[PDB]
């Protein structure tokens, strides 16, 4: 969902 | 020589460490999230410096992470004289915070902003760093 | 062309090492990651940004590219995607002076970036700051 | 013995 990640 | 002098300073986030070397001259910035604010980290972190800009002397708080014998080494090795920005950065760290799950992250797009950031023909401090080294060497 | 790099990894001791070398001067910018993952590309990908003026990398686009997180970063970034010999055999001469890979490989950097009538170094921020 | 450590 975020940046770095999902 | 002034294009070689850095600032190293630490600053504390969520539990967490983050190293801050300022470019003196230009206001340029390396930052990272460290596991922990030892001469073993603190060393690492100053050999990756090295190895990018032409550091000539780092300036530091003098504390704990500075009596031992690793940071000594490290600089001794690469040539390093060991003779606001904490707050700009944790100001730019709060605006992305959320669009990133690690605090690591969110620090590195601080970095970014932080050095390209145009205030005005106005440069960044990505460019001022850049052009006081060329200066320098020609 | 001053904004265009090359990203690879290499391996050694069963670590993983991402290189970035900017093309026009040979300069690297290397770290030993955790695993080639997307999410670990991106994190260097963001670090490099923040350093150089990063517009184009040249990837070797495997699976560390097909997912969500380094496209994620690169448009965040502005980042259009479109030397291991050598830093190994930097790496084997300061090795035994290293506890750590990880240090060895900064100290390779460190020498590969400042051998010296410019080294990469020099070269790349005269590059720089010639097209500014 | 060595540069980040002993
Ligand atoms: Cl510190
Ligand atoms: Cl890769």
């Amino acid at each position: 969902p975020k940046i770095d990640n999902g | 020589s002034s294009p070689g002098i850095w600032q190293l300073d630490c600053t504390h986030l969520e539990g967490k460490v983050i190293l801050v070397a300022v470019h003196v001259a230009s206001g340029y910035i390396e930052a990272e999230v460290i596991p922990a604010e030892t001469g073993q980290e603190t060393a690492y972190f100053l050999l990756k410096l090295a190895g990018r800009w032409p550091v000539k002397t780092v300036h530091t708080d003098n504390g704990s992470n500075f009596t031992g014998a690793t940071v000594r080494a490290a600089c001794d090795w690469a040539g390093i004289k060991q003779e606001s920005m904490n707050k700009e950065l944790k100001k730019i760290i709060g605006q992305v915070r959320d669009q990133a799950e690690h605090l690591k992250t969110a620090v590195q797009m601080a970095v970014f902003i932080h050095n390209h950031k145009r205030k005005g023909g106005g440069y960044s401090a990505g460019e001022r760093i850049v052009d006081i080294i060329a200066t320098d060497i020609q």
